[PDB]
């Protein structure tokens, strides 16, 4: 039962040997096409790439590279990509992974300025009359609407393939109250906001995978994929117990390093699980109470 | 060089 591992590790004061652990283990897998000197300019940084083997490549000649990575979880039936904050001149690439995935949602955790210092560009558009053209890849996108609540915003874009004339309709949930290599306000804030993008159809099977992302592409971002495939495996296992949280976590750094950045991190990702449960093992009343104690606005 | 995780 993961409330009696969490006890029994915080207890003992054993999250930061716990999560040092969990780094030793974690795959190590070479990113050649990441550090390849002309991709220089495609990383926002040094100590974060993605593998080779599941990076997500772009569908041109010139240069497909993205630094993105396909998290594939095979018991869990769920993929996801997690991706840097896209820079100024990876913004165009950015979108035009989002079209040639078939995403239909984008989950950004971070704010574009945080500690006043740049963690990703403004890569959507601010006002519905002043929409964004990407030359390089050819993509329009404008904002159709955005509601803001008080530690999250959703909005709804209109991403435009301008060689085709062809339309979609994305849906941006962005976190706007989780702080770099720190954990959500609450158990409760990050679950209304996970199932509001679970409610929102984005995560279906039908869609492609959702694109998730914060400065990195790892820390946040882990945290937020954890919770959310340890909570389908429960909900698909005989045995919800089962579940090992340091074991999901290790399957999904076979395909992006680094994801969780801290202990505080991974000992979130345990209570935000556990109260998630209560949940998925029926008392569903639980969403409601999660809703209001999020304040949500 | 920019790096995302803390070397000190
Ligand atoms: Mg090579």
């Amino acid at each position: 039962e993961m409330e009696k591992e969490f006890e029994q590790i915080d207890k003992s004061g054993s999250w930061a040997a716990i999560y040092q652990d969990i780094r030793h283990e974690a795959s190590d897998f070479p990113c050649r096409v990441a550090k390849l000197p002309k991709n220089k300019n495609r990383n926002r940084y040094r100590d974060v790439s993605p593998f080779d083997h599941s990076r997500i490549k772009l569908h041109q000649e010139d240069n497909d590279y993205i630094n993105a990575s396909l998290i594939k979880m095979e018991e869990a039936q769920r993929s996801y990509i997690l991706t840097q904050g896209p820079l100024p001149n990876t913004c165009g690439h950015f979108w035009e992974m989002v079209w040639e995935q078939k995403s239909r949602g984008v989950v950004m955790l971070n704010r574009v300025m945080e500690k006043g210092s740049l963690k990703c560009a403004q890569y959507w558009p601010q006002k519905e009359e002043k929409e964004m053209i990407f030359e390089d890849t050819n993509l329009k996108l404008t904002l159709i609407s955005e509601d803001i609540k008080s530690y999250y915003t959703v909005r709804q874009l209109e991403l435009e393939n301008l060689t085709t004339q062809e339309t979609r309709e994305i849906l941006h949930f962005h976190y706007t109250t989780w702080p770099d290599f720190g954990v959500p306000e609450s158990p409760a804030s990050f679950l209304n906001f996970l199932f509001k993008v679970r409610e929102s159809g984005s995560l279906s099977p039908e869609h492609g995978p959702v694109v998730v992302h914060s400065s990195a592409g790892i820390g946040r971002s882990g945290t937020f994929c954890l919770a959310d495939t340890c909570l389908l495996l429960m909900d698909k296992r005989k045995d919800p117990s089962s579940v090992d949280i340091k074991k999901v976590l290790l399957e999904m750094r076979k395909f992006r390093m680094g994801l969780i950045q801290t202990a505080d991190q991974l000992r979130f990702s345990y209570l935000a699980v556990i109260e998630g449960a209560k949940f998925i093992m029926g008392d569903s009343s639980v969403q409601d109470q999660w809703k209001e104690l999020s304040h949500e606005d | 060089l920019e790096f995302y995780m803390d070397y000190e």
